[PDB]
């Protein structure tokens, strides 16, 4: 190979896909 | 034959986003709804 | 001489199907419901 | 530069 001495430690870390679930927020009633 | 490179370790390419990242809105989340406030006409007898 | 052209096609990043934006569906109108009945007040 | 076989 290219003798890749550099470890590359998690050079591609994960992704923040946990955002979502658009089922939030309260709601005014009628009274 | 000294050193050299070649095909990618992984072919991949699309990177991350798109139909991967933002595949778009999901199943239409919807609920029905009421209409109004009738039955006050009240004409007894 | 390393002359092998590593396969750097597009993006090496290999995640999968990140969460897509949220759709909105039937927007029902939570008005008020009942039977429009008369007789409310018999004098 | 440093002459050698090409790379991409």
């Amino acid at each position: 190979q290219g003798a890749p001495g550099a470890p590359g430690s998690q050079g591609a870390p994960g992704l923040q896909g946990a955002p979502g679930a658009p089922g939030s927020q309260g709601a005014p009633g009628l009274q | 034959a000294p050193g050299s490179q070649g095909a990618p370790g992984l072919q991949g390419a699309p990177g991350a986003p798109g139909s991967q990242g933002a595949p778009g809105l999901q199943g239409a989340p919807g609920a029905p709804g009421s209409q109004g406030a009738p039955g006050l006409q009240g004409a007894p007898g």
